[PDB]
RNA sequence: CGGGGGGGCGAGCCCCGAGGGGCUCUCGCUUCUGGCGCCAAGCGCCCGGCCGCGCGCCGGCCGGGCGCGACCCGCUCCGGGG
RNA sequence: CUCCGUUGCCCUCGGCCGAUCGAAAGGGAGUCGGGUUCAGAUCCCCGAAUCCGGAGUGGCGGAGAUGGGCGCCGCGAGGCGU
């Protein structure tokens, strides 16, 4: 027997009033500070109340398949980083005084970031695709944009993350983004995203404008109200 | 003797060499021994009466 | 306690979460004596205290 | 998955560094002002002080009111090349701090009194 | 806590092949005595060093780590109002 | 840079309960006898003490501890090996 007879068991039993209880997770019983307790039951009021459609369209969003292509298309068009803008001017100050620089050169097509840059060139019918982040903090800034879009016949999409959309342009956040022109070779992928988007967003407004997005109770409550509908069912179903 | 004096005194002046010595009175120690006995023993007795009540049923 | 006609009772449970001994002050029901076992809760049985 | 065993949320213990001043806040250190020549004002020559000298082997001093017994000992030791057994301070009415300084047994007070000019 | 699901001594009912399974309940196990009660056992799975067999996820010596034990998911900390 | 100290960071543990003030009669370790001045003395001097803190390197002894067994060698006190 390779077992020393002394190793016995001493198994504990945590019944009520029995041996002391051990430590389990309690994340659902913790006195969280007044800023966590705030931001969690902010995301609840955002489900319990009856949400207006224009704020609600920003909940339904793009998917893993569509958004990854968009975020791939933009990686060929990111506006010049700093120290990347430096060599666009510096190379033109040396090319001008040495090798026949007229300096009008064709500014290669790039994105456009801000709201009051995009809403000008959508009001102008000058944008192929508009990308909207769904989590802008004052939603006032983008509440209108989707309706302004489809009224001008411009395909708009709603992607997730004002951060990763504000990561193509080199900033922290960025609410919108827009392709005005595209390279001729990149035209195939641009026309492919476009039709796949406006089938889901632009040609849908009479389903979006008439869609309220809350009025769901908490599951502690749904389990109670539906438990009285198995009583009322089994009262006149048996 | 006044409590802050117990710092000067020696270990044997402050206790008496037994179980619970210097804190319990040895008339309540010799009870806490033969009370901690039969509490366990009649937990064994209920353990086998519970093991025979489930062996019968 | 002063200012009250009822006597209080220091009843010692033991906290079933941390090794310690919670002690309370129940308004003593008539019949309670020292050394009695006071049981509490839903599954307790119906007798004095 | 670091489970929360206690139901309280005590704030996490953040790192905090030390002061790394780009400049000193004041330029130079304030030169010390309780020196060995400003801690001893002048020795008393009272008839009840000389009677203290020859008999008790002490010396009576008037001493700046901010002085410790350790401070008084390290100055009397620094000036008169002396060594001190124990220092006894008081505060006269009029607020000047007397200090009876008991010299070690090997040292004579009736002699060091002549060096400091009192008698 | 609310749902769920585990468990099962056991009871009601349903099914059953008498092995068992499903629904319902019970429980979350402590009531004779002025006792003791925590900082984990046990099991499992790994890894570091050392020794031995040497094929070393073999076996020994020394030293650690994670999982079960201590069921899973959640959206208001739990109750009482409105 | 032995070993110890110090500090930096990482893991681990920690309920409180209120920043702080409030008694020269409450709580609060430990000083007594003799002598001394013109005026001070449990405060100076002499002689006996005493508490608290430090005592690291530990200042010194004492305690922890100095057995028993077996095996030899020795007349024996005893010595060695395990
Ligand atoms: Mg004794
Ligand atoms: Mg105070």
């Amino acid at each position: 027997k390779v077992v020393n007879l002394l190793f016995e068991k001493r198994p504990k039993n945590f019944g009520i009033g029995q041996d002391i209880q051990p430590k389990r997770d309690l994340t659902r019983f913790v006195k969280w500070p007044r800023y966590i307790r705030l931001q969690r039951q902010r995301a609840i009021l955002y489900k319990r109340l009856k949400v207006p459609p224009t704020i609600n369209q920003f909940t339904q969003a793009l998917d893993r398949q569509t958004a990854t292509q968009l975020l791939k298309l933009t990686h060929k068009y990111r506006p010049e980083t700093k120290q990347e803008k430096k060599q666009r001017l510096l190379a033109r100050a040396e090319k001008k005084a040495a090798g026949k620089g007229d300096v009008p050169t064709k500014r290669p097509p790039v994105l456009r970031a801000g709201v009051n840059t995009v809403t000008t060139l959508v009001e102008n019918k000058k944008a192929q695709l508009v990308v909207i982040a769904h989590d802008v903090d004052p939603i006032e800034l983008v509440v209108f944009l989707p309706a302004l879009c489809r009224k001008m016949g411009v395909p708009y999409c709603i992607i997730k993350g004002k951060a990763r959309l504000g990561r193509l342009v080199h900033r922290k956040t960025c609410t919108t983004v827009a392709f005005t022109q595209v390279n001729s070779e990149d035209k195939g992928a641009l026309a492919k995203l476009v039709e796949a988007i406006r089938t889901n967003y632009n040609d849908r407004y009479n389903e979006i404008r008439r869609h309220w997005g809350g009025n769901v109770l908490g599951p502690k409550s749904v389990a109670r109200i539906t438990k009285l509908e198995k009583a009322k069912a089994k009262e006149l179903a048996t | 003797v006044r409590p802050k004096v117990l710092m000067r005194l020696s270990k044997t002046k402050k206790h008496v060499s037994r179980a619970y010595g210097g804190s319990m009175c040895a008339k309540c120690v010799r009870d806490r021994i033969k009370r901690a006995f039969l509490i366990e023993e009649q937990k064994i007795v209920v353990k086998v009466l519970k093991a025979q009540a489930q062996s019968q049923k | 306690d002063p200012g009250r006609g009822a006597p209080l009772a220091k009843v010692v449970f033991r906290d079933p979460y941390r090794f310690k001994k919670r002690t309370e002050l129940f308004i003593a029901a008539e019949g309670i004596h020292t050394g009695q076992f006071v049981y509490c809760g839903k599954k307790a049985q119906l007798n004095i205290g | 998955k670091k489970i929360r065993t206690s139901p309280t949320f005590r704030r996490p213990k953040t790192l905090r560094l030390r002061r790394q001043p780009k400049y000193p806040r004041k330029s130079a250190p304030r030169r010390n002002k309780l020196d060995h020549y400003a801690i001893i004002k002048f020795p008393l020559t009272t008839e009840s002080a000389m009677k203290k000298i020859e008999d008790n082997n002490t010396l009576v001093f008037i001493v700046d009111v901010k002085a410790n017994k350790h401070q008084i000992k390290q100055a009397v030791k620094k000036l008169y090349d002396i060594d001190v057994a124990k220092v006894n301070t008081l505060i006269r009415p009029d607020g000047e701090k007397k200090a009876y300084v008991r010299l070690a047994p090997d040292y004579d007070a009736l002699d060091v009194a002549n060096k400091i000019g009192i008698i």
